[PDB]
């Protein structure tokens, strides 16, 4: 809500990769970017 | 072309096969339909000849139609179009 | 609606899909698996499923 | 011990035990 | 589910029908027709000797003679060596 | 260059074991030669062993003979330790009978002509006053280890009890080499083969059989040239 | 499966049940070893599956209060004097007081040599306390542990997970045909065996009068006699042999309490779950790769690991609406070939071997009136065979069984036996097979180093020592360190010492390393047995000293050096291995996870009732479950046609399975599938839930 | 290939075997053929071999965590009743041989047969679809064998020593054949630094440039190399065109070599090289002389002194608490800290004391199995043990498992052991639920077009600038910049474009970008693809499983969901986030 | 008894001298038993001749280089090392070779005494330049197996004669592997796959025949203990 969609995409990808890479498990970012893209499809209606 | 001689299921090199098609899905549909044509020809040989055509490459004694089709693909005796 | 019902909260999904008179399109990936038709992925798409296979003219003439 | 026909199984136990099983 | 199809006896029965059609065709048209009408092969209802005689313009005694000679012929090993394993 | 041919000596230690010295071998070859000889000796030496037994009072292997201390399985296990040598390829039969109190040993079983029992002091079963044992055994030639042949394959009756048979008179084989490796580069190996057989055939005879098998097998490369 | 399995199934504490917590409501908090479990429940032994922590076993010395609390004995120490009075305490009393440690260094008089001793406090805290404040002490070491775990030698060197696995997998060992006693073990084998109830023991002393393979007559000291009946080849509840062989002669004298007959897994009275096998720790040509096990063919030849399994079959000839079933030779539409093994009354002969698909009991059922096909009528007329109006339902041995037939127990209504209503004839056939060892069979030591048998090599191509003795089993070295179970290495070393025999050379005094060694242990005969207890056993320095003196086998030759390794020769190539390899005699057991009970296959079998999918499990024919994860992988592979095949013309298409079978048989192309009957059932169910569902074309 | 017991393959192929039996006149009809199969007559096996030849089968293992849980092999009949499995697929299947079972499925139609032959064959799935790392790598035993074979031991037998006056260097070898013969005699060790003259192995890039320049054809050239016979024998397994390695084959080195081979060579060559590597690794792991014994696990000498010193500090802390100076929680923190320092010191001492040729040290350091913490537990002391709650016991254990633990120490250890054992069981179910949610939420995303022709794109850090002035590489570059399509061009200082729009952005391109000195690039991604349903191909970029551009029908959504959800079991927890 | 299936030996020629041999089918186990022995016999049981010691004029203690040539002493030593030579006299013989002026010297320029032949005259040995002179002494004798460079036991008998490793064996590289053809019908009989690569001195088939002859003699040594001893008989040819 404060920084648009690009920054929240970056933050989500970075946090998930931070947790996954802690145990030394390497997953390419695109595999999480697919889920993020599925996350950020819809929009709310504030004016009918 | 520096590989050792292949054997078993991968008698025709898959990578050499893929140069004839666009993607492995196209390759598998190609081989499946060619094998279906070969099997129909085998089951339709006793009676009068129909437009189905048998194996162009010389077939082995106990050789699967799918393997014959794959060798036909590798020998460049077929042509196909996508959709 | 079929995918959501097969996924989770089937009663709540059905009771509101029926009220909306929702009509599925069977265009996804779970619905084709459920109804036994080819999935629209890989070798199931129309680009590959409708490939025409026939021998070339030269090899046809050579036999 | 404490079993009349017990085979002689030599033990490495260092300390005795007062209570039997 | 005992009411389902065995999925093996079905194809066995289909090939038994094919072999029966072959062994019938090894005989002549008259014998094949009378035996098929008698035992109800082409139709569910098995016809009787009177019906066969009415259809073929002969008497039931002639039908019985044909049936007997055909039954004797079919018991030869040349015609039963293929049907033995189907029972 | 060495143009000296190797020789084979003999060294008797006991009746059923001895040492064989082969000298001189090429450097680094004694190990392989001894390994091949041991591998052939331990696997492909012909012998003779019991194929199947038949006891009058029993019908299978999982019963008990009335009176004896052990069961039929234990009797089978004891009989698997027998050492017998035959003279004909056809299967011969030998009988064992004993009644009343006493211990049945491998010396009590009467063999027909040709075959013999080499360990009469081997214990089979223990008998009491009420017991009575009457068994018959089949001795057959062969080699290696063959599992129990099924009763269905043969036409034998219910009473026939197939038994695992191990036609192998050799018991334990080892070797050791003595590499000289002198600074004059005229080096050679010195194989010392050790053969022990279970009193059925002599170690000399076992080594002779192994040598015959090896020469016949190795002549394949030479024959076609 | 064995007396240990029975004994450990008794003394079992299960937290789940009526009035107890269920697994779904079982939080992680309860599945923990509370510090009050010391001496009342084993922290090691518990199932490793979904029931982890909900099932436990009583400790060896534990006792149950009349209210239901679990007591634990203790020796009360007074002003530093460790008395011999034993007082039973519960959790409250133990928390109230201060307990000492079992291996506290007493002064052989009652006092403590050192004022500072280990102590467990009320909250489970472990501290060093002056000896004056201590007022209780453990009765003996290994008090906190259960029986099955106390049977594990060198437990204190093992980890906890692998000790758990070994304790849980010691109870699944099958009874072999010889069952020799283990070389190295603990003191909880004799007691465990004789307390398991599977060993006959003379109740009153006397002299053996008559001994045989079936019965023992003990002549008591006063006139009266008593006969004990052995159990020859009785079927256990899990299909294992239960033989009982006597171990006394015709003139021996036995005192009340002596072991008089062995059990399934016993040897000379004590316990024996396996055999002693020569062991190598080298990785051999990748056949012993990732917990794979290589076996010498000597085990197959001499039946070192060969178990007897007894299966029973039950068929009841019962009353029917259309008549009464009878057991008879006359089976419809059958040949005389399969009836060769059947006796006159219908059942097979005793001792007649059977094979998969044979006839065991010949039972016929009134078929009734049913219309036949015209082709069937024509065939019957051609061949002159009659209708044979009864149906054949005979007891056929199922798929994948063989072996002899031991005994037949047949019940009847005419001889007045207690049978369930509607059953006129019942007959039981016992089939036993002598299963050898084979690849895929599960083997395991006492430290949870499991593994299937990768390949059984011949005797010649196995590593052998300098004297020509080949090893019997070949483990992998990579599996030892990362599993933290060097207890197997210590057991291997001690087993080699026990097998070879040792002699401590006290020519100039007793050596320092053996100062605390008990007497009659400095020298031992070859193949002698030892007993290292659980938490107070052989030390590493003592093991090194014992390995130092390893008196030669037959010639002058010490095949095992000081480190515990040896010079092995490669039996396949011939050259000696360039580095020494550890060898010894580990104790391994044959687990009850045999291949013959696991291998399964299906082409076309029975189908479910409501849905038309195939059944499941090996009991019926059944097919493998193609789960949601497998469907996801199938989809992710870019694959469509294989998924369609596995979901339509293999499981549910009623008019598709027959067509595909016919096409395969005739050599034609596989036809296109149809919609699934399961989907049709779902549509009908939705329509039944007052939800109008209509499938539309356009 | 895969093993297949005949007793089960016969039941699997029964319809086919019946058809062939009737065709070859071994049975008069289907009824006779079925009776023959049920009775298992001895010709049914001869027919079964023919009818099984060239017919792929599928192997399944529960759970099917990711895509590679299903693979297709060519069956071969074997005795016994155990499905023999290739050792190299155990990593992909997550299957050890402790009693695990594998399911088997059988395709019927021509489409399914070719589908298993092409898409799902084992030799066509080497790299993991998630990260692109190979999964047909030499595993534990093969790694140990190759490491032992290619390691170099100074001062071994038959080394290369340069001598003058007395005699020549006596270390040079004319050919690897002569080297092998010398090793056959008691002259040369496998791991001695020698100087052989190779004629069929391609020299490395620098040596090739120095000697032959442009045309350095390995087939005919002759060159001098300073390596070991083990490394020559290892390089013989690699394809002809690959340069000579001349390294110590650590697991990471083998991973790099296999990744480069898969990137640069055909898949059939890659599979054959992998098989040769497996064979050599097993053969040389057999002779590696790696074994375990109680005398092989050395204990640290100064452990007693270290323990006494740390116990003295602990007793000082105990006294200062007894005089009421510090509270219980901070006292516990103090003991935990000092015992952690004690553990660090003991571990360092053990690492220093242990040699480099020790079996345990070689196993750990070669990358085969385990970590140094397990070795420290083996020799030294276990250290701190957690509470059932998750805290730490104030009194840590002092004895390693080699010395044997006392009753109290074992009881303390059981806490953490059982806690972890139950945590694993809970974690597996949680990971399964997460994967099941992800697959559905992402089942929509499938590649439909080839290029959405968009101009949008995300930005990647790509080795941010250092304050001193240089291009310090960002460690996370193989998971955030590799295998992607450059949305825009890469230019700097108003110069020429280094990489134009629409390139695979591989390792050479990344190296060129770093050499040019550009930091940030706008790269195309699925977050900005402008397709209606599903993402395009260029946005997705290269598929890790294949190594080329993704196809036009891939279920990238399900692939990504499986990739995310599979390693969910290894995610541990820390003792307010 | 009878082996019940006679194994046979078949050849497969790859290059001028590199032929792989197949022996099939052998009863289980015997594959390794005969294969390892055959490999070792091939490697170190066939007579052959090779250089033993060399000497070059102008080189006494400076073992760095020799004037007039480009490739150094190590290179020329390892070049003479891979020189196939035949002989018929057991006593050591002496080779001669001399050239003047710049150019390329090959094996063909050597002058062999009556009794030795060179089987590769077109092998590159050295590269003369700047009107240089090459005078190399060679010592060639016949032997067996592989003998390293024999140390100069004699102190003052030959100051300039330096030794070199001797590759006596005509064969160079021999490797083998086994298979498991037809496990089902005939209980996993074994097959052997030998790979032989020799010099041009003798054919691989001749090498195999000589190895077979010496091996059958070696095992007939043991066979000559009990002539009438029963064993496994393969049968006819
Ligand atoms: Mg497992
Ligand atoms: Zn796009």
């Amino acid at each position: 809500r404060v920084q648009g969609p690009r920054e929240v995409q970056i933050h989500l990808v970075r946090e998930v990769q931070e947790v996954y890479r802690a145990q030394g498990v390497s997953i390419h970012d695109k595999h999480i970017e697919v889920i993020v893209r599925q996350m950020l499809r819809r929009v709310t209606i504030i004016d009918s | 072309g520096g590989y050792d001689t292949p054997l078993g299921i991968t008698n025709p090199p898959i990578d050499e096969l893929l140069d004839r098609v666009s993607s492995k899905y196209a390759l598998v549909i190609y081989a499946a339909k060619r094998a279906r044509q070969i099997n129909d020809y085998y089951n339709q040989l006793g009676e009068g000849i129909l437009e189905y055509v048998g194996p162009l490459v010389e077939p082995g004694l106990q050789e699967k139609p799918l393997s014959i089709a794959l060798r036909e693909i590798h020998a460049d005796l077929l042509e196909h179009t996508e959709g | 609606w079929l995918s959501a019902a097969s996924f989770q909260e089937t009663t709540r999904v059905l009771t509101d899909a029926a009220i909306n008179c929702r009509s599925d399109k069977l265009n996804g990936l779970k619905e084709n698996v459920i109804i036994g038709k080819l999935i629209p992925a890989g070798t199931g798409i129309n680009r590959y499923r409708n490939i025409a296979v026939q021998p070339t003219e030269e090899a046809r003439a050579a036999a | 011990n404490s079993v009349p026909g017990a085979p002689n199984r030599v033990s490495f136990a260092k300390l005795r035990e007062p209570l039997e099983v | 589910d005992s009411e389902a199809v065995v999925a093996v006896d079905a194809v066995s029965f289909t090939l038994l029908q094919d072999q029966l059609q072959s062994v019938l065709d090894t005989l002549s048209e008259r014998e094949a027709g009378v035996v098929r009408l008698r035992f109800g092969l082409t139709d569910g209802q098995p016809r009787t000797l009177d019906e066969i005689g009415q259809v073929y313009g002969v008497t039931r005694e002639r039908i019985r003679q044909i049936e007997s000679k055909t039954m004797s012929k079919l018991r030869h090993p040349s015609r039963s060596q293929v049907l033995r394993d189907y029972l | 260059l060495i143009s000296q041919r190797p020789t084979l000596s003999e060294d008797v230690l006991t009746d059923n074991r001895s040492q064989f010295v082969i000298e001189p071998l090429e450097p680094g070859f004694g190990y392989t030669l001894g390994n091949s000889l041991r591998r052939t000796l331990l696997s492909s030496i012909p012998g003779a062993a019991v194929t199947s037994i038949r006891i009058d009072g029993v019908l299978h292997e999982f019963t008990t003979v009335p009176g004896v201390k052990e069961d039929v399985t234990e009797i089978i296990l004891n009989l698997k330790s027998l050492v017998v040598s035959s003279e004909e390829d056809e299967p011969v039969t030998m009988y064992l009978r004993k009644q009343g109190p006493g211990e049945v040993t491998a010396g009590d079983i009467v063999p027909p002509a040709g075959v013999t029992v080499h360990n009469p002091g081997m214990h089979i079963a223990t008998l009491n006053d009420k017991g009575k044992l009457e068994v018959e055994l089949v001795v057959e030639r062969g080699r290696g280890y063959v599992p129990a042949v099924q009763n269905r394959a043969s036409g034998a009756e219910i009473g026939r009890i197939p038994v695992d048979s191990i036609y192998s008179p050799v018991l334990k084989v080892t070797y050791k080499v003595d590499a000289t490796r002198v600074e004059q580069r005229t080096d050679f190996d010195k194989l010392i083969l050790d053969v022990e057989t279970k009193n059925s055939i002599s170690p000399r005879d076992a080594l002779a059989s192994a040598g015959k098998t090896l020469v016949e097998l190795f002549g394949l490369a030479r024959e076609l040239n | 499966n064995n007396p240990l399995s029975g004994l450990t199934h008794k003394r079992r504490l299960s937290a789940l049940g009526p009035g107890g917590l269920s697994r779904e409501r079982a939080g992680l908090e309860v599945r923990d070893v509370h510090p009050s479990h010391y001496g009342r429940m084993c922290p090691i032994e518990t199932p490793e599956g979904p029931n982890i922590g909900l099932i436990g076993s009583l400790s060896v010395y534990a006792r149950v209060n009349p209210f239901g609390f679990i007591e634990t004995p203790y020796r009360k120490v007074v002003d530093g004097v460790v008395s011999d009075e034993i007082v039973y305490l519960t959790a409250d009393e133990e928390d109230r007081h201060v307990v000492a440690q079992a291996n506290s260094p007493i002064d052989a008089d009652g006092r403590f040599v050192e004022p500072r001793v280990l102590v467990r406090r009320k909250a489970g805290e472990v501290e060093y306390v002056p000896s004056s404040e201590v007022d209780y002490m453990d009765v003996s070491p290994r008090q906190m542990v259960s029986v099955a775990t106390a049977m594990i030698p060198f437990l204190e060197h093992d980890d906890a997970n692998r000790a758990l696995m070994g304790a849980n997998m010691q109870r699944q060992a099958v009874p072999l045909v010889r069952s020799e006693a283990p070389l190295v073990g603990t003191g909880m084998e004799l007691r465990a065996a004789i307390d398991a109830g599977d060993v006959v023991v003379a109740e009153e002393s006397g002299v053996i009068e008559e001994v045989s393979a079936d019965y023992i007559t003990v002549m008591h000291d006063n006139g009266t006699r008593r006969t004990y009946r052995m159990r020859k080849f009785a079927r256990s509840n899990h299909g294992t042999c239960a033989n009982q062989c006597p171990i006394v002669d015709a003139g021996d004298r036995v005192e009340a309490g002596q072991v008089i007959a062995d059990g399934p897994c016993t040897d000379d009275g004590e316990m024996a779950l396996g055999k002693n096998l020569l062991v190598a720790i080298m990785p051999w040509e990748g056949h012993n790769y990732e917990d794979a096990i290589i076996l010498s063919n000597r085990l197959v030849e001499e039946d070192v690991l060969t178990s007897i399994h007894i299966e029973e079959h039950e068929i009841d000839a019962r009353d029917t609406k259309l008549g009464a079933e009878e057991i008879t030779r006359d089976i419809p539409n059958i040949s005389d070939e399969v009836l060769a093994d059947l006796d006159e009354r219908g059942i097979v002969r005793i001792g007649a071997e059977v094979r998969d698909g044979d006839i065991l009991v010949g039972k016929v059922t009134p078929k009734g009136e049913t219309e036949l096909t015209p082709e069937e009528r024509l065939l019957r007329a051609i061949f002159g065979e009659k209708a044979r109006e009864v149906r054949d339902t005979s007891l056929k041995v199922p798929h994948g069984e063989s072996g002899k037939v031991i005994g037949i127990r047949v019940f009847s209504r005419e001889d007045e036996d207690e049978l369930p209503a509607g059953v006129n004839e019942l007959v039981r056939v016992y089939v036993a097979q002598k299963r050898k060892i084979s690849d895929g069979d599960k083997l395991a030591g006492r430290h949870g180093n499991k593994g299937v048998i990768g390949k059984i090599l011949p005797v010649e191509d196995m590593p052998f020592l300098a004297d020509g003795t080949p090893v019997d089993i070949i483990l992998n070295t990579h599996g030892v360190p990362r599993r933290m179970n060097i207890g197997q290495i210590l057991e291997t070393h001690l087993g080699w010492c026990a097998h070879s025999g040792w002699k401590v050379d006290a020519a100039k005094g007793v050596p320092d390393w053996a100062a605390r060694l008990p007497d009659e242990l400095l020298e031992a005969q070859p193949n002698a047995i030892v007993s290292t207890p659980v938490f107070d056993g052989a030390q590493e320095a003592e093991l090194q000293g014992l390995l130092s003196c390893t008196l030669p086998n037959r010639d002058g030759d010490v095949l095992v050096d000081a480190d515990g390794k040896a010079m092995l020769f490669d039996g396949r190539s011939g050259e000696p291995f360039p580095y020494p390899v550890t060898v010894g005699y580990m104790y391994i057991m044959k687990l009850h996870h045999l291949v013959d009970d696991k291998i399964h296959a299906r082409s076309t079998g029975p189908y479910s009732m409501i849905t038309q999918q195939p059944l499941g499990g090996k009991a019926q024919f059944g097919g493998q479950r193609f789960g949601e994860m497998e469907c996801w992988a199938m989809q992710a592979y870019g694959a469509a046609y294989t998924l369609q095949e596995l979901l339509t013309i293999k499981s549910d298409d009623t008019v598709g399975r027959v067509k595909v079978y016919e096409a395969i048989v005739k050599g034609e192309n596989i036809p296109e599938p149809g919609i699934p009957e399961s989907f049709k059932v779902l549509l009908k169910e939705l329509q039944s839930l007052c939800l109008n569902v209509e499938v539309l074309s356009s | 290939q895969c093993g297949l017991p005949k007793l089960m393959a016969l039941e699997l192929f029964k319809p086919f075997v019946m058809k062939r039996l009737v065709d070859l006149n071994h049975a008069q009809n289907i009824k006779s053929a079925k009776r023959m199969v049920e009775r298992q007559r001895p010709q049914v096996w001869d027919v079964l071999e023919e009818v099984i030849a060239e017919h792929p089968v599928l192997l399944n293992r529960a759970p099917t965590l990711h895509r590679l849980g299903i693979q297709a092999f060519e069956p071969m009949l074997v005795e016994g009743k155990a499905i023999q499995l290739h050792p190299l697929v155990c990593e992909a299947f997550n299957a050890d041989f402790d009693g695990d079972q594998m399911a088997v499925h059988l395709p019927l139609s021509a489409e399914a047969q070719a589908e298993a032959r092409i898409l799902m064959l084992s030799s066509n799935n080497i790299l993991s679809p998630a990260s692109g790392r190979p999964l047909a790598m030499p595993r534990l035993d093969m790694v140990t064998g190759l490491y032992y074979l290619t390691t170099e031991v100074p001062g071994d037998t038959g080394e290369y020593q340069p001598a003058s006056g007395d005699h020549p260097e006596t270390g040079v070898y004319s050919s690897p054949a002569e080297a092998i013969m010398a090793a056959d005699r008691g002259v040369l060790s496998v791991r001695a630094k020698i100087k052989v003259r190779l004629t069929q192995l391609r020299p490395p890039v620098e040596i090739e440039a120095e000697l032959f320049g442009h045309s350095g054809w390995q087939p005919g050239d002759a060159w001098m190399a300073e390596t070991t016979l083990g490394r020559v024998m290892f390089n013989e397994l690699l394809p002809l065109g690959y340069p000579f390695v001349n390294k110590q084959m650590h697991k990471k080195v083998q991973a790099a070599i296999i990744n480069d081979l898969a990137e640069r060579y055909p898949m059939i060559v890659v599979a054959q090289t992998v098989d040769k590597l497996k064979d050599a690794g097993f053969y040389w792991a057999t002779r590696s002389g790696v074994t375990v014994s109680m005398a092989d696990v050395l204990v640290p000498p100064r452990k007693k002194e270290i323990l006494d010193h740390y116990e003295e500090r602990a007793d000082k802390v105990e006294k200062q608490f007894q005089r009421g100076a510090l509270n219980h929680d901070e006292r516990n923190e103090a003991l935990v800290e000092i015992w952690k320092e004690a553990t660090d010191e003991v571990g360092q001492a053990l690492r220093e004391h242990y040699p480099d040729d020790n079996p345990i040290i070689t196993i750990v350091d070669s990358g085969a199995t385990g970590n140094f913490t397990q070795t420290r537990t083996l020799a030294g002391m276990k250290g701190l043990v957690t509470n059932p709650k998750g805290e730490f016991i104030p009194r840590p254990v002092k004895s390693s498992f080699r010395e044997g633990l006392t009753v109290l120490e074992y009881f303390i250890n059981t806490h953490g052991a059982r806690k972890g054992l139950a945590d694993t069981a809970l974690r597996t179910a949680d990971s399964g639920y997460l994967t099941r949610r992800l697959v559905d939420v992402s089942q929509d995303v499938i590649v439909r077009e080839h290029d959405c022709q968009t101009e949008r794109g995300i930005v990647v850090e790509l080795a941010e600038r250092a304050p001193d002035g240089t291009l310090i590489r960002d460690p996370y570059i193989e998971t955030s910049a590799y295998a992607r399509t450059l949305g825009t061009d890469a230019v700097d200082e108003a110069g020429n474009v280094i990489v134009e729009r629409g390139q695979d952005l591989g390792d050479p391109e990344i190296d060129a970008l770093l050499a040019a000195g550009i930091t940030q690039v706008k790269v195309r991604s699925v977050l900005t693809c402008a397709t209606s349903t599903g993402v395009c191909a260029t946005c997705y970029g290269r598929s890790m499983a294949t190594g080329k551009l993704v196809d036009i029908g891939e279920a990238v959504g399900i692939v990504a969901a499986q990739s995310i959800g599979e390693p969910g079991t290894q995610l541990t927890m820390r003792t307010d986030i």
